[PDB]
């Protein structure tokens, strides 16, 4: 009756912080025996819940949101934290209870040819509401028209590459991050153990 | 033409306050990453402050806690309020629109001298 | 906070020849750079961003090179008005960040 956390974390296909990936866990026994107890976890921290109580806590549903960001930007995934990734890309609430985990994927997702497949968000018109998927293909602007008919000025594309390549230092090594949010709204709990 | 014009430069006694203003043309500011730079006479340059297109601002450490950036979106202009000017801050301040990886800082302002009484 | 150091301080080359300016970083900077030419009397002017991409309009006479922690700017044929100060600006942390250099003084004869 074990949850699919295994796959979730080991699928090694993580897409992007741009239009992140989600999963709604339900109908399982949340073991946790491996969670925050596996060996290669680098950083784990939850707000609102203690780890052992967590191992004994029980809930109605779970939301996991995995993505990949640059190591120097992990400090921006935090309650109400302000920056770029946390203001225009993906913003977690202020009273968010749950924990995040981050791995230095300095080998798994990188290529000498440039593992820049993912394009993070660097141009947004207005700050994000918490958990607002804003995957879009538009041209952010300054002049009248967008780049379809203009060039140079007002020809911006919000999806900018990362350029992950091995010479990059630690501060620029792709960290894979996963955030857990436990919802408790009036419903029978299908996740406890 | 696209330009940034500045005002507020002058002289004020130390510890006093001042307010720098920046007007733009042919380009929007509300949706443009703004960055105020300054230059001491004869020395290099240093990033002073930045305001984003959503409002979340940031400041350098040397001036943290003393300067506050704001912008009158209604008439397409930027502003920087200063306080507690000490002996270092005598410098010329520039207004810039910085894009970053997609084109580094380009459009700059004529500048404004800021010296103190003594 | 990567500290950039320019070199040499001064350079005097006969008109019509090449000119070489080095700017040295302390960390890794990959291809995050730019070059500014601040003709004496007004604000600087952007010449070449990223690694070597020539800003719009900027005469082809300029050429940038280098990567990692070391970069170089090269001018094909200096005309009389090329005399100015030049600065290498890094931006490895863009929101919010930049770090300037000490500048270089270039003259003619």
């Amino acid at each position: 009756n074990l949850c699919p956390f295994d796959e979730v974390f080991n699928a090694t296909r993580f897409a992007s912080v741009y239009a992140w990936n989600r999963k709604r866990i339900s109908n399982c026994v949340a073991d946790y025996s491996v969670l925050y107890n596996f060996a290669p976890f680098f950083a784990f921290k939850c707000y609102g819940v203690s780890p052992t109580k967590l191992n004994d806590l029980c809930f109605t549903n779970v939301y996991a949101d995995s993505f990949v960001i640059r190591g120097n930007e992990v400090s921006q995934i935090a309650p109400g934290q302000t920056g770029n990734i946390a203001d225009y890309n993906y913003k977690l609430p202020d009273d968010f209870t749950g924990c995040v985990i981050a791995w230095n994927s300095n080998k798994l997702d990188s290529k000498v040819g440039g593992n820049y497949n993912y394009r993070y968000r660097l141009f947004r018109k207005s700050n994000l509401k918490p958990f607002e998927r804003d995957i879009s293909t538009e041209i952010y602007q300054a002049g009248n028209k967008p780049c379809n008919g203009v060039a140079g000025v007002n020809c911006y594309f919000p999806l900018q590459s990362y350029g992950f390549r091995p010479t990059y230092g630690v501060g620029h090594q792709p960290y894979r991050v996963v955030v857990l949010s436990f919802e408790l709204l009036h419903a029978p709990a299908t996740v406890c153990g | 033409e696209v330009q940034l014009v500045e005002s507020g430069g002058g002289l004020v006694q130390p510890g006093g306050s001042l307010r720098l203003s920046c007007a733009a043309s042919g380009i929007t500011v509300s949706r443009n990453y703004m960055s105020w730079v300054r230059q001491a006479p004869g020395k290099g340059l240093e990033w002073v402050s930045v305001m984003f297109a959503g409002g979340s601002t940031f400041y350098a450490d040397s001036v943290k806690g003393r300067f506050t950036i704001s912008r009158d979106n209604s008439k397409n202009t930027l502003y920087l309020q200063m306080n507690s000017l000490r002996a270092e801050d005598t410098a010329v301040y520039y207004c810039a629109r910085d894009l970053g990886v997609v084109g580094a800082t380009d459009y700059w302002g004529q500048g404004t001298l800021v010296t103190v009484s003594s | 906070e990567r500290v950039m150091t320019q070199s040499p301080a001064t350079l005097s080359v006969s008109p019509g020849e090449r000119a070489t300016l080095s700017c040295r970083a302390s960390e890794s900077v990959s291809s995050d750079l730019a070059w500014y030419q601040q003709k004496p009397g007004q604000a600087p002017r952007l010449l070449i961003y990223g690694a070597s991409t020539r800003a719009t309009g900027i005469p082809a006479r300029f050429s940038g090179s280098g990567s990692g922690t070391e970069f170089t700017l090269t001018i094909s044929s200096l005309q009389s008005e090329d005399s100015a100060v030049y600065y290498c600006q890094q931006y490895n942390n863009w929101p919010p960040g930049y770090t300037f250099g000490q500048g270089t003084k270039l003259e003619i004869k």
